């Protein structure tokens, strides 16, 4: 089967930059590949078609080009409402398939989220579960790792976390982790710790709680 | 003039069946090839089904290949997409477009088209054998004294809850800036789950009653919430 | 000898033993003489007759297997076979034979291996006894009868409607003897339109139901969906007995109507109400329409004291068909199905209708004689002669049963007729052919037909002109584009068969029976357009069917070397003004004529040198035949130049050029330059008549209303004067004076 690996999976840039992704075709494929831009939530549009053909109505910066089995989309000067996500396409005999996708985040200074732990309401310990929250507020980059302490005992397999897109008015993110687990299991356990990594740390940092406080 | 809009989407439990209808209208539907792309959440683009120009010989990717068929009818202008022994896997934004005969060449061992000129705007499919459900909010207040100097951070958690979307709103609307309503996850129960927090001055917390407003609209459920 | 020698033997013997039993039992020896005179459907039913009461007669038996063999009915002739060898064991030839053929056709029951054994004991060692067992071993096996399945079955996938490989689906299911899935797919199938037209497809469904009949399979399953396979057989039996009279020869045609009426007989006997019951009627009408169409094949190549016979026997018998009402649709299981039984029935009364006017207009009220002479049951006795031979049993066959109760004897109306062509135009596939004929069927009737209504019934959502008529590209084909055709093949096509009986009534001739009425070039741009709009095309064939359109396309549009004589253009050009100047719609209006501008500036260069009495450049290889027969005239050039330059008017009015417009309307006094002057006064009052504006205005508004009137009124004036005025309006003339009391009322 025909593989198009596309690279990078995420970028970061500015505004003027001279942005570059690329795919690769595994097998020799002709030059019968498409690229496409995807705003979030919205349909996908044609930018370049047969490689290096400009489809009509696309901005004149958009640019496609090959390189033996690498090709490559070029845009010679970033626009604000170019900050999207990129696919890149092959159509190969009787089949079609599409990159990983490449998405184009706004760069910026870095910032360090400023973390709030949440311990399980009571209206929750009613129902017979347990979960525990921990924040990740306004922070840049998109990249940071967190990590849950049951009486200082790593877990794994039973929490899960979601991001927000980049924030327009500041271009920074938000995390949100979920520890949950019985009512049964949250109270066999008295200190609670979420610690967080971060390249705006100076160094890792952790908020906790103890059950009754 | 031209556009293509799907139709036929909506929920369905695992095993079952749909049928997605995508409408054509400005492009002479014989030269045109019609295929299909889904999308699951937070997913790339994956192709589900071509239809070439001028005859409509199908060709489907091994992960739909016997389940689902794709047809196009002249007299109606239109194209469908039907799904058998749908599977959770299958729950994904699908897309309808158009490749021209210009665009759409026969050759030795399959045929290939150039690119996707005109897309539609994406009917939803959920498959899922969770049933409707309305949402849990448990509220998430600060234990912090002035943690942050002037600003403390609170919050609600809306839980198990099917199927998506849920709506949020603070204060019916008047805490607009500082809040962040993030993405849900699909607890292995079947349910989805969220959450939503706004960061506000601390000197204000307990003077400005604070309250979450939640709409799950596909279970007719409305709940306000104080924190 | 000849059929007059054996058919008159008839009589012969009839004079010298008339008792039934004598009768039949001369029936061999009857049957004896059509085998030499190449009579086998008949020769058949003699011999049957004498098998009747002579059972036990080896040599009688044996001819018919033998005659069953020239059929090339296995099952039968095997059948016949043994009854003479277990009534007589020393015909030992036919032991081999009977050994021979059921190894030829199956070998999965051992049947087939017994009656190898024995023959082998008869003629030990014999040449032929070695072939039987390497032809007894060639059958494949389970495994390779699944092997060729599912390879039949793949190609079905991606070919549908392939006539021939469907067909070995049902051959592959008969050969495992599961014929309760033969019938399935062959019911299925009955629903695709393109094999529905296949000849040799419907052939296949008449014998796979039949056999399901007498099939023991049929009896022990149940007795419920009995009724439902049963309906498909008469739907064959039409499909099957339009395609057999129009390729067919006299022979063929006639043996199938016998079928035809054997099964009409042996289902009106069950009745009731539901789909077969509602099947039966409209097929009912079929039989005699085409028994009709069948009766008008045999009297055309024979004399002229026939033919009045014949014609007048087939008037009756299309009269029957045009009477049956319009079958119960709402009755039937399934929109699918019952959209197919309506279609058949539009189609039967169109053709019919057609016909019955046709012959009618040879003489005055023609149908209220054929009625009067002939509905007496005496005709029904004369139908039966004419089309059967009178030795078959007349109590068995529908036609000599039916009740010819009340014939309406209406002649058909016009306006019926058409919404029954409209709805029948997808009958045949919309096969040039059916068009290029009803085409030519209207072309003596003073209304013409919907053709632009036609072509939104075939190809949906067609843009009647395509935004890219700059390149000839078929992607840009457009209804106009067909309907443009259309006009041309039927105007082709009447002077070809004009040229024709003028070295020997064109239009008297049947569907099924006449030939090819357009040139195989027009033919195969019509299949080819067809399969590609329809998405029915080939991956391979795309590039050359796309060209084959693209090749004709500057003609249908007068582009560099059109081959369009000058007398063609006109016509397109006129048909569609007046086609387009009834439309109610603004779009449609401009684009009509539009169109029609655009072909008579193409045509005035060819008049002004005709009209100077010089020679057009003849054409190369053109699409449309040239013919001297309508050539343009000096005579009538001037007339044309007018005519355009209404045309002219009317799109300068459509466009907005109204002062130009008028100035030229009221340059040529003509009926039609009312209306439209009219129409276009009319227009400028309404709209500024009850506004409040400046009433000296206000006055010159109603001084247009007060013109508008006027013209209106001179419109009536002339017509009901002249008939010929009545058919230069470019509207009907009840709507002109429906506009008029409206413009008084206002």
């Amino acid at each position: 089967d025909i593989q198009m690996t596309q690279s990078p999976s995420s970028l970061s840039a500015s505004v003027g930059d001279r942005v570059t992704i690329t795919c690769r075709a595994s097998q020799s494929v002709s030059s019968a590949v498409a690229w496409y831009q995807q705003k979030p939530g919205k349909a996908p549009k044609l930018l370049i078609y047969s490689a290096s053909s400009l489809y009509s109505g696309v901005p004149s910066r958009f640019s496609g080009s090959r390189s033996g089995t690498d090709f490559t989309l070029t845009i010679s000067s970033l626009q604000p409402e170019d900050f999207a996500t990129y696919y890149c396409q092959q159509s190969s005999s009787s089949l079609i398939t599409f990159g990983q996708g490449t998405k184009v985040e706004i760069k910026r200074t870095v910032a360090a989220p400023s973390v709030f732990i949440f311990p399980p309401s009571d209206s929750q310990l009613k129902s017979g579960t347990a979960s525990v929250v921990c924040l990740l507020n306004n922070f840049y980059p998109r990249e940071a790792k967190v990590q849950w302490k049951v009486d200082n005992a790593l877990q794994s397999g039973n929490s899960q976390e979601s991001v927000t897109e980049q924030d327009s008015k500041d271009s920074t993110y938000s995390l949100s982790s979920t520890l949950t687990l019985s009512k049964a299991d949250y109270e066999k356990h008295k200190v609670y710790a979420c610690e967080v990594t971060h390249q705006g740390l100076s160094s890792p940092v952790t908020k906790s709680f103890n059950r009754g406080e | 003039e031209v556009q293509l809009v799907e139709s036929g989407g909506g929920l369905v439990q695992p095993g079952g069946s749909l049928r997605l209808s995508c409408a054509a209208s400005g492009f002479n539907f014989s030269s045109s090839s019609i295929h299909w792309v889904r999308q699951a959440p937070g997913k790339g683009l994956e192709w589900v089904a071509s239809i070439y120009s001028y005859s409509g010989y199908t060709s489907y990717a091994d992960s739909v290949k016997g389940r689902f068929t794709i047809s196009a009818d002249t007299s109606k202008n239109t194209a469908y997409l039907q799904m058998n022994s749908l599977r959770a896997e299958d729950t994904a934004v699908y897309y309808c477009a158009r490749s021209p005969w210009r665009w759409s060449g026969v050759s030795d061992g399959g045929f290939y088209y150039k690119a996707l000129d005109y897309w539609g705007q994406g009917t939803l499919v959920t498959v899922s054998s969770a049933s409707t459900k309305g949402p849990s909010v448990f509220p998430l207040a600060p234990s912090s004294k002035s943690t942050s100097g002037g600003t403390a951070a609170l919050g609600c958690l809306v839980k198990d809850y099917f199927p998506e979307p849920v709506t949020v709103s603070w204060n019916s609307g008047a805490l607009t800036s500082g809040v962040h309503t993030f993405p849900a996850v699909l607890q292995s129960s079947g349910l989805y789950s969220l959450s939503s927090v706004v960061t506000v001055p601390s000197s204000s917390l307990g003077t400005q009653t604070y309250i979450c407003n939640v709409n799950h609209k596909p279970s007719n459920t409305k709940v306000d919430k104080k924190v | 000898r000849s059929k007059a020698d054996v058919e008159r033997y008839i009589a012969s013997v009839q004079g010298s033993t008339p008792s039934p039993r004598q009768k039949s039992m001369k029936g061999f020896y009857f049957a004896k003489l059509y085998y030499e005179a190449k009579e086998y459907d008949l020769a058949k039913k003699y011999i049957c007759t004498y098998i009747n009461v002579q059972e036990r007669d080896p040599k009688a038996h044996r001819f018919l297997g033998l005659l069953y063999e020239l059929e090339e009915n296995t099952d039968k002739a095997v059948e016949c076979y043994r009854r003479s060898v277990e009534l007589n064991p020393t015909q030992k030839d036919l032991v081999l034979k009977i050994a021979e053929l059921l190894c030829k056709n199956d070998v999965t029951d051992g049947r087939a291996k017994y009656w190898l054994e024995r023959a082998a004991k008869l003629f030990p060692g014999s040449p032929a006894i070695y072939k039987l067992k390497e032809q007894l071993l060639d059958c494949e096996g389970e495994d390779g009868w699944n092997k060729l399945f599912d390879l039949i079955q793949s190609e079905l996938y991606v070919r549908p409607d392939d006539v021939h490989v469907n067909i070995r689906l049902v051959e592959v299911y008969r050969s495992t003897k599961r014929l309760k899935d033969a019938v399935a797919h062959c019911h299925e199938a009955e629903r695709n339109i393109a094999l529905r037209s296949s000849l040799e497809w419907n052939s296949c469904v008449v014998q796979t139901l039949k056999e399901y009949l007498e099939s023991l399979q049929c009896l022990e399953s149940d007795k419920s969906d009995w009724r439902a396979t049963n309906t498909d057989l008469l739907l064959a039996y039409a499909n099957l007995m339009l395609l057999t009279l129009s390729t067919r020869d006299v022979q063929e045609s006639r043996e199938l109507l016998q079928s035809f009426d054997s099964a009409l007989q042996s289902v009106k006997s069950l009745g009731g109400n539901d789909e077969l019951s509602a099947t039966f009627l409209e097929m009912k009408g079929h039989f005699y329409m085409h028994a009709g169409s069948l009766l008008l094949k045999m009297g055309q190549h024979s004399s002229n004291v026939q033919w009045r016979a014949l014609s007048e026997l087939a008037a009756l018998c299309y009269l029957i068909a045009f009477q049956v009402p319009r079958p119960k649709i709402k009755l039937i299981k399934g929109e699918a199905g019952q959209n197919l039984l309506e279609m058949m029935a539009c189609d039967r009364l169109s053709q019919s209708g057609h016909m019955l006017l046709n012959l009618s207009r040879g003489k005055q009220d023609f149908l209220k004689e054929i009625v009067e002479t002939f509905a007496n049951k005496s005709g029904q006795s004369a139908l039966y002669d004419a089309l059967f031979s009178s030795q078959s049993p007349k109590d068995t066959s529908f036609l000599g049963s039916d009740d010819i109760g009340n014939i309406d004897v209406r002649e058909p109306e016009l306006e019926d007729l058409t919404r029954y062509d409209v709805g029948a135009i997808r009958a045949h596939n919309g096969s040039l052919q059916h068009l290029t004929w009803l085409g030519l069927q209207w072309n003596s009737l003073p209304a013409l037909p919907g053709i632009r209504k036609w072509l939104k019934q075939l190809f949906h959502h067609l843009p009647h002109e395509t935004s890219r008529l700059e390149t000839n590209a078929p992607e840009s084909i457009c209804i106009l584009d067909l309907e443009v055709f259309l006009l041309g093949v039927v105007y082709t096509s009447h002077l070809q068969l004009k040229e024709k009986c003028n070295s020997h009534q064109p239009l008297c001739l049947p569907l099924p029976v006449c030939k090819q009425l357009c040139t195989e070039r027009q033919k195969s741009w019509w299949d080819a357009v067809c399969t590609l709009i329809h998405r029915k095309a080939v991956p391979g064939n795309v590039a050359k069917l796309r060209l084959l359109v693209q090749h004709e396309i500057n003609t249908l549009r007068a582009q560099e070397k059109h081959g369009l004589q000058p007398a063609l253009l006109v016509h397109w050009a006129e048909c569609l003004q007046k086609t387009g100047s009834g439309l109610n719609s603004f779009y449609d209006q401009r684009e009509y004529m539009g169109r029609s501008v655009h072909y008579w500036k193409k045509v005035l260069p060819l008049l002004k040198i005709i009209k100077k009495k010089n020679s057009i450049p003849e054409p190369i290889d053109p699409l449309f035949k040239h013919f001297h027969s309508v050539d343009i005239q000096a005579s009538e050039i001037v007339e044309y130049e007018e005519d355009a330059h209404i045309t002219f008017a009317i799109l300068d009015a459509v466009n907005g050029n109204i002062e130009d417009a008028v100035t030229a309307f009221e340059s040529i006094k003509s009926v039609v330059s009312y209306w439209n002057l009219a129409l276009i006064f009319h227009r400028k009052a309404e709209d500024i008549e009850n506004d409040a504006l400046s009433p000296e205005e206000q006055e010159e508004c109603k001084n247009y209303l007060r013109k508008t009137r006027d013209y209106l009124i001179k419109i009536i004036d002339d017509s009901d004067s002249n008939l010929s005025v009545v058919k230069k309006l470019p509207v009907p003339l009840e709507s002109v004076k429906e506009m008029l009391n409206s413009v008084m009322q206002e």
